């Protein structure tokens, strides 16, 4: 008979106590309300596989142990909580469990978030709380849960058996047709399957230690959370550290692990007529993730209807005096980039460029583009990068780039090939983790003339066009540019036009909505003042700044206005 | 008898014994006696014991790591042999350490008497990390007989694999009746088990094994740029490979110079995966015991970089120091150097005393050494006190070895030149590791300087593209890079340190200031110090200068100035605990110098004109001025010391402010 | 163009605790046994074998019974699995003798000393031929009647050199187990040896085929085996039946010691061959250990 | 008994020095080990003989542990079980072979243990044939040389040397279908090397070179007589030959403890008309420096003079070989042509000469190395 874990079955009489019993007081009236019952029945109604389990409502039970039990050892309780959930389903909604179904219990809100780092191998296999900014998704794709095998010599099949990470195959052939286990035959057709997405995530920019490069994560992706995880944003992923097989670790320093054949309770005979099966043990960290929260790639959906039922009433009022307020284009004007002194016109094409215009296609099919781009072009030192790095800090779905870093499969899109195989994969460019957005370039003169015409054939057609290796592919990228340019000679020229002073091609030129340029003269009051905003700047950090409206809510007024069609 | 260890020399008892007399009776003054300094040997300090003191604050402190000098063990008679067993056979000499260390512990408590309990003395696995084991030989100077010996490396890191979880105990779970079991590793082999363990279930090979129960341990491979203290004939500068374990894991980051000390290994690679066919010639690496990344003839790295990563290295328990520990005798040395009239002139006269006269030069690169205070925003901005300095001038006017101190001095600075130099190499890049073949990101100069000073040496060398890479370094602190496999921006917070001379090789009065110097307005606008460094031909100035560079020479190992250690501590301390701020006295100085300059650029290119830059420098040169003198605040005297360097970097009291040229004969003075 | 690398051992740490159960154990014990032993006042074994390497009698006759005086648990072991303790007590037998004609011919002023032959005699209870069951079957056992044949002396291969037909790989192979009748438990490798050893550096795909080895006969050695086939005698036989009789296989020296018709008590491993009646039935025989000759004729 | 053989108790490295022409010229004597061969007079019919080469070294391998022989410890029977090793490549033992484990039923497990294995410090060298022994239109040959035991790090890039060793054949290496027979791979395993040129470093005040030295010192008029001798093919030019004496000796480089350095190595320019023997005296100060490097304007690119990164096969890593001003390390770098030099290579020797280190940012590595020419 099987043996029985006493600590798993506390944790699951625990659990399916905790299922049942936990409630909480109501806001509005008071009323003592069981949260997880209600998030079955809510489950029943729409037939939903996952439930969302807060972490501090399983940590106030008892005095922390059972939180603790299970996050510690989440990858061993992990079976115990599924089927405490199945038994607390079965007592209450027992219609849930006909369609048998795959439940998946999602944690959240965890006391603390590590980073990607901060990842050590004493967690393997334990509740964590990390966060990165994913750069590469993969297609969801089928992951062989329950398989259905045919043993050869019986040619009879069995069913649910279970798939832990590696394929394996029973041994067990309870059809006692054969006597031979080793040979089985998968049959995909009635085989049962998952829901699977490895995306790769990168450390965020303000983590990155003093010298070091980033280093990447596979998270994955099961169930219900496939498709939560997007190329380009901050993301904060709730799950459990796994570990999986790595080959690329043979040729590293170190005494590598082996795991040989144990051979002493083994009668054997000189008869004659040695060899034993020994496999490596090399490993890599990698998070199985339950819970997918994308918190802001900022510092801090078009239907007008489905945004205005997001809002509460507090903030839908503020909205609504906000909008009822006259001057409010001047506040707008005022709100943008409250650092830079002056240069009132720029924050109003910033402003318009945040706000943008419709996308009209016409009948015979060519596409009116609605993106606004903003060039700046003027003397040094005119606070020219301070909008770009502002527009970068506030708008979503922005980046920021140097004209020099830059590259043209860097700003567009890459063919990248992984660990030297046969497959190639695409790793999406600065014009597409800002589609829809704002993309931020410095130094756009400094760009040479090959990622110019990268840059604008994404301009023209408003697509990205890849033949590279294997690949071909048409990918968007509907974006606004940002760019910063200085003229030829560092000065502006004030003798020449503006085709002469910049050196960038009549194609990047031809499709500028608005060119500003600034200009530096030295007059007594002027300089007086920005000398006085400067050093009150440094003097009084966050006081010498005092916007009209903080950078939340112009974010809220920027996607309220965003649905509008003029 | 006496029983040894196969192999080895060493006996258990005999070196448990002798390592405990060394703990309870090793006094400072027998090392001061062994270093030969007699004169140096004081009271209070090394009279006391040492070692009995550390274990009474390891206790205290809840620590188990200690710091052992084997020079120490050198100093004590009866461990005179143990050193060399020390250092022939690491392995199990350090456990033999680790079991005195764990009786000491147990014993200082159970002879005073103390309330501390045993059980986590107990519980608690000691270790002991041995440090300064000999001198830094390199390791293409190592021989096959020094495999397993305890070695000292200095060198730079370059790069750092992710943790790899390597395994230590293995967690083996039958298929059919579930039951469950943990196997320990024996020499980086596992057994695992033919048959079920339980009487009632017997099945063969029903045991399977399940990598996420098992138990795993943290290893990581760095690799380290080695810069031995002696390089042989044609010797080009290679990369090692060496493995740290369990609390040392992340405790070193890119581009830092540190002092690895560990034991030298030697282990075969298989020639193919598929295969179990191993290599013949051996690859060798080294297993790292102690890291110190601290020194006293240079400065610490800054604190304020190294914030998120000092609160993990808290959790983590490395116990590994990136800063020097200040006590209160040198502390209250400090204060009362601090107190001096001539403070300011002492500690520019005290920065290169090889190097004559320079002393608004030196001044400038004391004030960029100690810097501007750094401030962040609540909101999510970020100003950073980098002082940037360009040194154009004659040649021979001892600016390279300028650079050459600064690159000493700094904690992680990068020394390069110009047209030796590209962006890429500047920024980042991907290259092939030797181990995985893998593509791996590998950092630039920029990246690796960041928190310290990047000096770039003939600057006017280098080519218009690759400056345009320092502009966003300049002015932001970042590099914000977008390529196939990075795109991110990079925090880089180094100060640029460049040397350049004139068109001509040599400054040319009848040409303004601007052409001699030969620099865009954007790059130009970005250096808050530039200096005009020339040679004016002069009776008693070359006299004194001959004088100076001649002296050294009459023997064969060459004012008052303070001695580095000191200086680099003083300066640490002040860059460390000193945030000066800035206050409306110094403000309106600020504007009224400002707008003054702004004033007098109206006069007609052929004149550097004032630049809202040179404002931030205004601001940035008054802090660290301020920072110096340990003030908390910025007053009109730093303002007025600041504006005044500026116009005497650039020699605006000789130029004319019309036509821009500079006169030799009226107005230098040598 | 290099050799053979090469693999040596030297003792150096305790290791392990020993076990009875271990074969090096058995044959210490063994040796033991064979130099310590007193009938009553001399060592009778070490001056039977040393008078048998004398008059080159590669041979050691063994009373039962002494290993009852001297160590019980030998004496089970070699009772109850006696294939597998007999070349044990042959090995021990055969590291004396190395060591004892070495001091001999440099004394009493090359030579190859094959494996010694263990024979052994007893007078324990005599089992008769119809008592005969399974529990008996790979046991030693003692047996008497009389010998209606002996048949002709077959030749054996003890050390046989083998060469490879085409890849002309050198080989030898040392037989020290003759007992078995009717089944070659040693055989020629069904393949070449060359590919596996990897013995050259070079490694000159290449196959020799099955069954590429040749045997050298003047580099090899042979013994001499008899067959011996033994009834029940005939003055206690019941009236109406045929007698029953066994097959025995003797080899070495206890080959041309009886001659068919002589009375014989024998010690033997009562054991098993497939003659090629029932599914699965073994036709049961003797492999004689020792003979002993109740009458002698004259 | 078994016991550790000889080979598991020698301390010492056995090499045979080749007997001199002049000891076989005494006693009429006729060896084909004293006399120098070229890579390409080595034929097969050389293998297993101790032969003398004499070529440039071109590339020196890092010293590597080559085991020999590896040794295993058992915990089952205590024995210790040493395999020997005489291939590229090996294979580990698993179960014990010691007579106690082979005897019983139980087989121990064998452990490696690096102690008590035997190693040799290995190095794999490259020997060019020197420009006067490759034959008219033909290009310089090469052999491989296995420096094992206490001779490594004898062998430097650039060194004019004559390397005695035995001619061994090696398993075949390259591809399988163009292979005839038992084709094999041939190296030299060096037994004794010697210096054309002499380093300076190496150089210890014995009793034969001190009556050398007093007689120079008591002939008389040393300065003078050194500099008429360092071309007495070149008239004239007593000046520029005597600055030439002081380039070779050197000034004294200063160290200050504070740090930095002042060089002592002395810089010297020849500049003038065509026709005054400017090139003969450079190729003359490399033929007398032992670490003399002579290059040209545009022959020497910016990649031949600062550094490259490649592959050593071998010890299979990346290393960073050197240009020609690595290579003339510690020794006097003579550039032909100086005028007709590209901007990157006059940066290059523009760090050099006052520096004398070289620092490399690019994509490769980011690195200083140490170059200490003295240059002309
Ligand atoms: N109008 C302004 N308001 C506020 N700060 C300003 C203004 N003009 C300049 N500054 C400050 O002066 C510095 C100018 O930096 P940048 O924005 O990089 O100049 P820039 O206009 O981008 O010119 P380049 O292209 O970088 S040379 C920053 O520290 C700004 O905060
Ligand atoms: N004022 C000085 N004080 C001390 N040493 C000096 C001084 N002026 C020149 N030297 C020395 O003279 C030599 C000239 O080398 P450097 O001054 O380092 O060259 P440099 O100043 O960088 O000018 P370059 O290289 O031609 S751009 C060095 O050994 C200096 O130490
Ligand atoms: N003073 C001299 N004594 C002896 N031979 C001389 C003298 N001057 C010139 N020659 C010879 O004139 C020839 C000139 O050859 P080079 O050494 O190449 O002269 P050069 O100065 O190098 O000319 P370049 O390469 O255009 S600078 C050689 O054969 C020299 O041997
Ligand atoms: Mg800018
Ligand atoms: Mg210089
Ligand atoms: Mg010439
Ligand atoms: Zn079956
Ligand atoms: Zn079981
Ligand atoms: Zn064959
Ligand atoms: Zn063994």
């Amino acid at each position: 008979k099987k043996v029985d874990d006493v600590t798993g079955e506390k944790v699951r009489e625990a659990f399916e106590q905790f299922l049942e019993d936990f409630s909480v007081q109501s806001t509005d009236t008071g009323e003592v309300e069981k949260v997880y019952r209600a998030q079955i029945e809510f489950m029943k109604i729409y037939d939903l596989n996952t439930i969302y389990i807060d972490y501090q409502h399983l940590s106030m039970r008892e005095n922390g142990a059972l939180a603790m039990a299970i996050s510690e050892q989440y990858y061993r309780f992990l079976p115990f909580l599924q089927k405490g959930l199945r038994r607390v389903v079965r007592k209450y909604a027992p219609e849930l469990l006909n369609t048998e179904r795959v439940f998946q219990i999602s944690f959240f809100n965890l006391p603390t978030v590590h980073r990607i780092r901060d990842i050590r191998s004493e967690k393997i296999g334990s509740l964590l709380s990390i966060s990165g900014t994913v750069t590469r998704t993969s297609e969801v794709r089928p992951e062989l849960y329950k398989a259905s095998f045919t043993c050869d010599m019986c040619r009879a099949i069995v069913d649910n058996v279970e798939q832990s990470f590696k394929y394996t195959e029973p041994t067990f052939c309870p059809n006692p047709s054969c006597e031979n286990r080793a040979f089985w035959t998968l049959n995909v057709t009635r085989s049962r399957f998952l829901d699977w997405q490895k995306v790769r995530i990168q450390e965020n920019a303000n983590e990155i230690p003093t010298g070091s490069m980033p280093r990447t994560l596979d998270v994955i992706l099961r169930g219900d959370s496939v498709e939560r995880a997007k190329p380009g944003d901050r993301c904060k992923f709730t799950g459990v550290e796994i570990v999986v097989p790595d080959v690329t670790q043979l040729g590293l320093p170190g005494v590598k692990p082996s795991s040989t054949l144990d051979t002493r309770g083994i009668s054997k005979t000189t008869e004659g007529l040695r060899s034993l099966g020994v496999r490596d043990l090399t490993y890599k960290i990698s998070f199985l993730a339950c819970h997918v929260i994308s918190i802001g790639s900022n510092i801090g959906e078009r239907d007008q209807e489905v945004f205005l039922n997001s809002l509460s009433s507090d903030e839908i009022n503020e909205l609504k005096e906000m909008v009822k307020d006259e001057h409010i284009y001047d506040k707008l004007v005022r709100s943008i980039a409250p650092a830079v002194f002056g240069h009132e016109a720029v924050k109003k094409g910033i402003l318009l460029q945040m706000l943008g215009g419709v996308h009209k296609s016409t009948v015979e099919g060519i596409k009116l583009r609605g993106d606004i781009n903003i060039c700046v072009v003027g003397d040094p030192s005119t606070s020219k990068s301070q909008f770009l790095k502002y527009v970068v800090g506030f708008a979503p779905r922005s980046v920021y780039t140097s004209g020099k870093a830059s590259s043209a499969a860097g700003l567009t899109a890459a063919v990248v090939r992984d660990e030297e195989g046969g497959d190639y994969t695409i790793e999406a460019g600065a014009l597409m983790l800002a589609d829809n957005g704002i993309c931020c370039i410095d130094e756009f003169d400094k760009m040479d003339i090959s990622d110019q015409v990268a840059i604008h054939e994404a301009m023209e057609q408003q697509t990205i066009s890849i033949a590279k290796a294997g690949i071909h592919a048409t990918l968007n990228a509907r974006t606004s540019i940002l760019a910063a340019a200085n003229p030829v000679g560092g000065r502006y020229n004030r003798k020449l036009s503006l085709r002469g002073n910049l050196n960038m091609t009549a194609p990047i030129m031809s499709r500028f909505d608005l060119f500003f340029v600034i200009l530096d003269d030295c007059n007594e009051k002027i300089d007086t003042e920005l000398a006085s905003h400067i050093v009150d700047l440094h003097m009084k950090r966050d006081e010498a700044i005092e916007p009209p409206f903080s950078a939340e809510q112009l974010r809220r007024y920027i996607k309220y206005a965003r649905t509008f069609k003029p | 008898p006496l029983r040894i260890i196969w192999g080895t020399n060493v006996s258990i008892q005999e070196c448990t014994t002798n390592f405990r007399n060394f703990l309870m009776s090793f006094k400072y003054k027998f090392r001061k006696i062994l270093d030969e300094r007699e004169e140096f040997i004081n009271n209070t300090t090394d009279e006391e014991l040492y070692y009995i003191k550390q274990l009474n604050e390891m206790r205290e402190l809840g620590t188990s790591n200690l710091n052992l000098d084997a020079r120490n063990l050198l100093a004590y008679k009866q461990t005179e042999d143990l050193y060399h067993q020390l250092l022939n056979y690491p392995q199990e000499v350090i456990s033999i350490m680790d079991q005195t260390i764990k009786d000491c512990m147990v014993s200082l408590i159970v002879d005073n008497n103390l309330d501390y309990d045993l059980d986590e003395i107990e519980t608690k696995f000691y270790k002991v990390r041995p440090y300064n084991v000999g001198s830094c030989k390199g390791m293409r100077e190592l021989n096959p007989n020094d495999i397993d010996k305890l070695i000292n490396l200095k060198g730079l890191v370059l790069r750092s694999t992710p943790v790899i979880p390597d395994m230590k105990v293995a967690f083996f779970k039958c298929n059919v009746c579930d039951h469950t079991m943990a196997v320990e590793i024996d020499r980086g082999v596992i057994q695992e088990p033919a048959r079920c363990e339980r009487i009632d279930c017997n099945e063969p090979n029903s045991m399977s094994l399940i990598h996420n129960r098992c138990s795993f341990a943290d290893k990581q491979v760095i690799k380290l740029q080695e810069t031995p203290d002696f390089v042989p004939d044609g010797q080009t500068p290679h990369s090692i490979s060496l493995c740290v374990y369990d609390e040392l894991v992340d405790s070193c980051r890119a581009g830092d110079r540190i002092e690895v000390t560990g034991t030298f290994r030697s282990i075969p690679i298989r020639a193919n995966s598929r295969q179990r066919v191993l290599k013949s010639l051996y690859k060798t690496y080294v297993d790292v015991v102690h890291v110190k990344k601290v020194s006293d003839k240079r400065l610490d790295v800054d604190t304020s970089t190294i914030e998120q990563e000092l609160m993990q290295n808290k959790v983590d328990h490395n116990e590994v120091e990136e800063v020097r520990q200040i006590t209160d005798q040198d502390l209250a040395k400090i204060r009362e150097v601090a107190a001096r009239e001539d403070l300011y002139s002492l500690l520019a006269r005290s920065i290169a005393p090889s190097i004559y006269e320079l002393e608004d030069v030196k001044k400038g690169i004391l004030l960029q050494l100690f810097g501007g205070t750094n401030k962040t925003f609540t909101k999510g901005g970020r100003y950073r006190g980098d002082i940037n300095i360009l040194l154009c001038g004659d040649p021979s006017t001892s600016k390279s070895q300028i650079l050459q101190y600064v690159h000493k001095i700094t904690p992680r600075g990068v020394y390069t030149s110009g047209k030796g130099s590209s962006a890429v190499g500047l920024t980042a890049y991907i290259t092939r590791d030797v181990d995985t073949k893998q593509l791996v990101l590998e950092s630039g100069a920029l990246v690796l300087s960041d928190g310290g000073v990047c000096c770039i040496d003939e600057f006017d060398k280098m080519s218009d593209s690759t400056r345009s890479v320092l502009h966003e370094v300049m002015e932001q602190q970042t590099i914000s890079i977008a390529k196939a496999g990075i795109i991110t921006t990079l925090n880089a917070r180094s100060s640029i340190l460049a040397s350049a001379n004139p068109i001509g090789s040599r400054y040319n009065p009848n040409l303004p200031v601007t052409e001699n110097i030969d620099l865009p307005p954007p790059l130009l606008s970005r250096f808050d110090l530039v200096y005009l460094v020339l040679d004016k031909v002069d009776e008693k100035n070359d006299r004194e200068l001959a004088k100076h560079l001649t002296n050294l020479y009459l023997e064969d190992k060459p004012d008052d100035v303070l001695p580095v250690e000191f200086l680099t501590m003083y300066i640490s301390y002040a860059k460390e605990h000193i945030h000066p701020i800035i206050t409306e006295a110094a403000k309106t100085e600020l504007v009224r110098a400002y707008v003054g300059m702004r004033k007098m650029g109206d006069d007609s290119e052929k004149r550097i004109t004032a630049t809202t830059r040179q404002l931030e420098s205004m601001i940035r040169l008054a802090e660290a001025h301020a920072k110096m003198k340990l003030k908390n605040v910025v007053e009109l005297e730093d303002v007025q010391e600041a504006v005044r360097l500026i116009r005497s970097a650039i020699k605006d009291y000789a130029t004319d402010p019309k036509t821009g040229k500079i006169d030799m004969n009226l107005v230098q003075t040598g | 163009s290099f050799d053979r690398p090469e693999i040596y051992s030297a003792p150096v740490l305790q290791g392990e605790s020993p076990n009875d159960d271990d074969n090096t154990e058995i044959i210490k014990s063994f040796k033991n046994f064979i130099l310590e032993f007193r009938l009553d006042s001399q060592f009778i074994y070490r001056d039977q074998l040393r008078n048998n390497i004398l008059v080159k009698n590669y041979s050691l006759t063994v009373n039962m019974e002494h290993l009852i005086g001297y160590n019980e648990d030998i004496y089970k072991k070699l009772s109850d699995e006696p294939s597998d303790i007999i070349p044990l007590f042959e090995t021990a037998i055969t590291q004396v003798a190395k060591r004892i004609s070495i001091l001999s011919r440099a004394q009493s002023a090359l030579n190859s000393l094959p494996t010694f032959q263990l024979i052994l005699n007893s007078n324990a209870n005599q089992i008769p031929l119809r008592d005969l069951d399974s529990e008996h079957v790979s046991k030693i056992v003692r047996l008497s009647g009389i010998i209606i044949s002996t048949s002709v002396l077959s030749s054996r291969a003890t050390y046989l050199s083998i060469m490879c037909r085409n890849c002309r790989h050198t080989t030898s192979i040392t037989i020290n187990n003759f007992n078995s009748i009717t089944g070659n438990t040693v055989s020629l490798p069904r393949s070449c040896l060359s590919t596996i050893e990897s013995e050259s550096s070079m490694a000159n795909k290449k196959n020799c085929g099955p069954d590429p080895y040749i045997i050298i006969h003047e580099s090899s050695k042979f013994i001499d085996q008899q067959f011996l086939k033994l009834q029940e005698i005939p003055e206690l036989v019941p009236v109406g039946e045929m007698p029953r009789n066994l097959t025995m296989t003797c080899d070495r020296y206890l080959t041309n010691k009886v001659i068919p018709g002589t009375r014989v008590t024998i010690v033997g491993i009562y054991s098993i061959y497939n003659s090629k009646s029932g599914v699965a039935i073994r036709t049961p025989y003797i492999k004689i250990l020792g003979i002993q000759s109740d009458v002698e004729t004259s | 008994t078994e016991l550790f053989p000889p080979n598991l108790t020698r301390r010492y490295f056995l090499y045979f020095k080749p007997l001199s022409q002049n000891c076989a010229r005494r006693y009429r004597k006729k060896a084909i080990s004293s006399k120098p061969l070229s890579v390409r007079q080595i034929k097969g019919d050389f293998l297993g003989q101790l032969i003398t080469v004499r070529g440039i070294i071109t590339r020196v391998s890092d010293v590597k542990p080559a085991v020999e022989v590896i040794a295993y410890t058992c915990d089952q029977c205590g024995y210790e079980v040493f395999q020997e090793v005489n291939s590229r490549t090996f294979t580990p033992l698993s179960e014990c072979t010691s007579e106690e484990c082979s005897q019983n039923q139980t087989k121990g497990q064998l452990f490696m243990s690096t102690r008590a294995s035997k190693f040799s410090a290995f190095q794999e060298c490259k020997i060019q044939e020197l420009s006067q022994q490759v034959p008219v239109g033909h290009i310089p040959r090469s052999l491989n040389i296995h420096v094992n035991g206490t001779l490594v790090r004898s062998l430097s890039p650039g060194d004019i040397v004559d390397v005695t060793g035995i001619f061994l054949p090696a398993p075949y290496t390259g591809f399988k279908a163009l292979k005839a027979g038992l084709l094999t791979e041939t190296y030299l395993e060096a037994q004794f090397v010697r210096q054309h040129k002499k380093k300076f470093a190496s150089f210890s005040l014995t009793s034969d070179v001190e009556e050398r030295v007093m007689e120079l010192i008591t002939s008389g008029d040393v300065y003078n007589r050194l500099a008429k001798s360092i071309a007495p093919e070149i008239y004239g030019n007593l000046d520029v030959k005597k600055a030439l004496l002081l380039l070779l000796v050197g000034g004294v480089d200063k160290r200050v403890g504070d740090g930095m350095k002042i060089r002592g190595d002395i810089n010297v320019c020849l500049m003038g008309d065509p026709g005054v023997a400017k090139s003969q005296l450079l190729k003359a100060i490399c033929k007398i420096s032992p670490r003399g490097v002579y290059t040209t304007g545009k022959g020497s690119s910016g990649v031949g003079l600062t550094a490259a990164v490649m592959k050593d096969p071998v010890t299979d890593e990346m290393i960073l070989e050197g240009g020609a001003l690595v290579l003339a390390d510690n020794g006097i770098c003579c550039i032909d042509e100086f005028d007709k030099m590209d901007e990157s290579d006059r940066t290059a020797i523009h760090e050099v000469m006052e520096q004398q280190t070289i620092s490399i940012s690019k994509a490769g590595i980011n690195t200083t190395l140490n170059a200490r020419t003295s240059i002309l």
